[PDB]
């Protein structure tokens, strides 16, 4: 596979490691928790960044 | 436990003393933690950690 230039969202644990990721160019929920930057989301309606 | 200044390699004056320091990992050096205050710095040499 061929890697592209991407925005990413990572995550750390206690540890140090990376236990989580989320590509922000998948779809609309991506594009959501990357925008606010939480892996959950409440119940609503949000504007999300391009 | 007094107002010293530290050179490990970076400059900084506060105080000393002994540290449990659980989260030593992957060959660490400073245990740093939000808004990249310092603390828990090891011995460049030794193992024990302030
Ligand atoms: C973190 O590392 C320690 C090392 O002993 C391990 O026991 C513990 O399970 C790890 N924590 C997680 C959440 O994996
Ligand atoms: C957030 O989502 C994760 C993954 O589904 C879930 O395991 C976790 O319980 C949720 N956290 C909260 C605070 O609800
Ligand atoms: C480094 O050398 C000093 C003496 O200069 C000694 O006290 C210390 O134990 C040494 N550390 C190691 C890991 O050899």
């Amino acid at each position: 596979g061929y890697l592209k230039p991407l925005t990413f969202m990572l995550s750390y644990d206690l540890n140090g490691t990376i236990k989580n990721a989320v590509d922000c160019s998948q779809d609309p929920l991506a594009e959501l928790k990357c925008t606010i930057k939480n892996f959950n989301v409440s119940k609503g309606i949000y504007q999300t960044s391009n | 436990n007094q107002c010293v200044n530290f050179n490990f390699n970076g400059l900084k004056g506060t105080g000393v003393l002994t540290s449990s320091s659980k989260r030593f990992q992957s060959f660490q050096q400073f245990g740093r933690d939000a808004s990249d205050f310092t603390d828990s710095v090891r011995d460049p040499q030794t193992l024990e950690i302030l």
